[PDB]
RNA sequence: CUUCACACAUGCUACAAUGGCCGGUACAAAGGGCUGCGAUGCCGCGAGGUUAAGCGAAUCCUUAAAAGCCGGUCUCAGUUCGGAUCGGGGUCUGCAACUCGACCCCGUGAAGUCGGAGUCGCUAGUAAUCGCAGAUCAGCAACGCUGCGGUGAAUACGUUCC
């Protein structure tokens, strides 16, 4: 059954806006998946009432 | 040759002999399968999951899924036996390592207002399970050519014997915890 | 085009299209399109990927949008309830807080007519 | 008095009831009729007995009520419902 | 006296394209002002802050009238319609704005797609729409009331019927 029922899964290059890029295998036609946020240019991957009375006065 | 698999047996494989004191190299944990399913409960009505819940998991994971049928009838859920209620795909081998790279690198920080994943979601043996929002995050499906939005949940099954033995393995692969 | 997690609607002018972000209305969207040089009368289908980087960071350095704004609105409501102020008792019952008239109106804090 | 040009407003007879008890470190209950006095960061730890019309409700300023007026914590009206 | 499971009454703003918003540009009348009216100048995104010219007023201030006109954009959508509710930060008057003030800025963006039985006003500078001023007044819950002008209709066969 591992013949002509599964979709196209060929090699693919992914670039990011930061400049990081790598090469995996995906289903996107043309091998041109382009992201705008990745595992290095995202946050969390890289980092009272009394004090407001004093700021008023 | 996928990059997450070769990075596994280059320094992740060796580092677990230091964090845990194994006496044999066959004891070192390893992720064996990643199981993804939708679980479309709104298919007991309207009979539309072939167009919508199969054409998207084929694009996300690479291979066509299996339609799962209901085991027993429930009157409160408007359900029969042998009724299509779930859609599951299993990822093995080298397509597992490419999905775990493509999930953690470019997919998982596209969750709207993402802040991490919780490290208390182990079943007791070392098998993690989280869930996602909708037919967003994965780029392989597009937002324009789809029906109603639907989410999924993803199992990660390791050979680890206990919880933190699987927590140290998925921290090294690139799951963000907190 | 995704900007902060909001997925702007195509064929809509950038003066108004940024107001679909929870946190930006008409006057703040006039200064997003001032500090980044993007003109007001531009459709969002012609939005350049080089342009979209310039306004995915002016917002994250100077504004407050989805998630960490909506968790400030519901937390300031949360502050008033357990300290037991007058507006906190007034939030727990669904009655208007800013000294409004409750004899013949306030059909917004309440539902439609119950008709005893 | 509500403007950031003349400071906050506390009644002067209430300051000299808490300035005379901040120096010798006691937490006696202050019976007061001054609903209108703004809570300030010298009431932290104190308690008050604010008049609402008929009785004196005890209010304990903890830390997170330091901007509000003192009469917001003593409701002047009673309503349990129409039925 | 301002409460709120509800009910009636008088209004106001809307449900949009004979419209909304942005830029430019014409035209009033009648009033008010020394415990006041604040021109000009500077400061503030704005409410306003400060300086102070002139004036018991056909002199000075109030004073920018708004619809209208010209051009640009939006293209029938719960919307660039609507502005309720709520979160934050402010100005002002006043001993004092929590119960319980008005105004401003930012964010939020509810119902409502012209309304059942029934029912109301109006015959000409009228109705319909648009502003401005006064009285009470420290301020104001002024959308009310008493006035003022701008633009400006449609019909009346007829007394059968209420
Ligand atoms: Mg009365
Ligand atoms: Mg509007
Ligand atoms: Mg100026
Ligand atoms: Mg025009
Ligand atoms: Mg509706
Ligand atoms: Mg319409
Ligand atoms: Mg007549
Ligand atoms: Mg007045
Ligand atoms: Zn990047």
């Amino acid at each position: 059954m591992k013949s002509d029922i599964h979709p196209a899964y060929e090699e693919t290059t992914v670039v990011c806006g930061c400049g990081n890029t790598f090469q995996t295998r995906s289903t996107k036609p043309g091998g041109r998946i382009v992201v705008e946020v990745c595992s290095q240019c995202h946050p969390f991957y890289t980092g009272g009432r009394v004090a407001r009375f004093e700021k008023r006065y | 040759q996928p990059r997450l698999k070769e990075r596994y047996r280059s320094e992740i494989r060796d580092a677990l002999r230091k964090q845990f004191g194994y006496g044999n190299v066959m004891q070192i944990p390893t992720v064996t399968k990643v199981v993804v399913n939708m679980g479309v409960g709104e298919a007991a009505r309207d009979a539309k999951l072939i167009n919508g819940a199969v054409n998207d998991l084929a694009l996300i994971t690479g291979q066509k899924p299996e339609v799962r049928r209901a085991r027993k009838s429930i009157a409160q859920f408007k359900l029969r036996e042998g009724m299509p209620v779930g859609v599951r795909v299993t990822l093995r081998g080298d397509r597992m390592w490419e999905f775990l790279d493509r999930l953690t690198s470019i997919a998982l920080p596209r969750i709207r207002d993402f802040r991490g994943l919780s490290p208390k979601q182990f079943d007791g043996v070392g098998n993690y399970t989280f869930g996602l929002a909708e037919q967003a995050v994965f780029h392989e499906v597009d937002v324009d050519k789809i029906d109603r939005v639907r989410g999924m949940d993803i199992n990660v099954v390791t050979s680890a014997a206990t919880d933190d033995e699987g927590r140290a393995l998925l921290r090294a692969l690139g799951f963000p915890f907190k | 085009a995704r900007l902060v997690g909001v997925d702007l609607p195509r064929d809509k002018r950038m003066e108004v299209a940024l107001t679909y972000i929870f946190g930006i209305g008409r006057t703040r969207s006039n200064e997003i399109l001032a500090a980044t040089g993007i003109d007001r009368d531009l459709r969002t289908r012609d939005l350049t990927e080089e342009q979209l980087i310039h306004l995915r960071d002016y917002i994250e350095a100077n504004l407050k949008v989805e998630g960490d704004l909506r968790r400030e609105v519901q937390a300031d409501i949360r502050r008033k309830i357990e300290i037991g102020c007058y507006q906190g008792l007034r939030h727990r019952r669904g009655m208007p807080v800013r000294g409004q008239r409750t004899k013949t109106n306030a059909r917004t804090r309440k539902g439609p007519k119950r008709t005893i | 008095p509500r403007s950031l040009k003349k400071g906050p407003f506390v009644d002067e007879h209430l300051l000299k009831k808490v300035d005379v008890q901040n120096e010798k470190n006691t937490k006696q209950v202050i019976k007061t009729w001054s609903r209108r006095s703004t809570i300030i960061p010298d009431f932290i730890g104190h308690t008050f007995a604010v008049h609402d019309g008929r009785k004196h409700v005890p209010v304990f300023v903890t830390e997170s009520m330091v901007g509000h007026k003192l009469g917001e914590f003593a409701p002047t009206r009673t309503f349990k419902g129409h039925i």
